[PDB]
């Protein structure tokens, strides 16, 4: 019926609504992947920025 | 997010066809239920009448 | 989450609510119906014995 066809809808609308949910998940998974990544390389310089000073200033 | 508010409308796209189907169900039933209720009535008026007939 | 959970489970409680009223009301619906029918057999055959107690 109409209802059916709605149910159908309304089900494929869900479908595709968790699947980009699902989607930018990811997405968003990666770039806080990349931006650990930023923070460790961030740390290294730290580290390194500390050293260097600390020879500079000895 | 974004998926979530999807799945929120299917299910309160499910919860209205429900509801309204629920809904629709209980008038039929309402309808049904009376006119039963009054052929039965207007077959005890033809009881007495027979009642009447055959005095 | 804490919001998600409790109100998907509403809604799915809403939706099941209203299903299974409508399955009763439809139940009753098909058994008045029914009995509306015998009662419309039983009053043409009172209709009929009527008719030969008047003639």
């Amino acid at each position: 019926d109409f209802d059916d066809i709605h149910r159908k809808r309304v089900e494929k609308d869900l479908n595709e609504l968790q699947t980009l949910i699902e989607a930018h998940f990811e997405n968003r998974k990666k770039e806080e992947e990349e931006l650990i990544s930023l923070k460790d390389r961030i740390e290294k310089r730290r580290a390194e920025r500390a050293e260097q000073q600390r020879i500079r200033n000895e | 997010m974004d998926a979530i508010k999807k799945k929120m409308q299917m299910l309160k796209l499910d919860k209205e066809n429900a509801l309204d189907r629920a809904e629709q169900a209980e008038a039929d039933k309402k309808a049904a239920e009376d006119r039963s209720k009054q052929l039965e009535d207007e077959l005890v008026s033809l009881q007495k009448k027979l009642k009447g007939t055959e005095d």
